[PDB]
């Protein structure tokens, strides 16, 4: 007995879920009407895909 | 001030018949760990008090 033999792989593959959850981005760029600099809108975002 | 907010389908109402000391068995665990809460549930026919 030698040596070994190993089928080295050929490539890589990924696959994570089918990212859907998409954070709501259009509306902050994309929204009608803006804030005042001096009274900025705040918004939260979490629990999404940005 | 609000940190979190989900929802989804709902899940308690799974009535089986109508009458008879109590129809089905809901049952849930609790647990939380590491930050993050776990909800384990299941539901089952039963005939019986106590």
């Amino acid at each position: 007995q030698t040596s070994n033999f190993r089928v080295q792989p050929t490539e890589s593959i990924v696959r994570f879920p089918n990212i859907t959850n998409l954070c709501p981005f259009g509306e902050v760029f994309n929204a009608t009407r803006f804030a005042s600099v001096y009274a900025w809108n705040r918004k939260r975002i979490s629990n999404c895909v940005a | 001030n609000c940190t979190f907010e989900y929802v989804s389908q709902p899940f308690l109402m799974d009535l089986e018949g109508k009458q008879g000391n109590f129809k089905n068995l809901r049952e849930f665990v609790f647990k939380n760990i590491d930050g993050y809460f776990k909800i384990y549930s299941k539901h089952t026919p039963i005939n019986l008090v106590r």
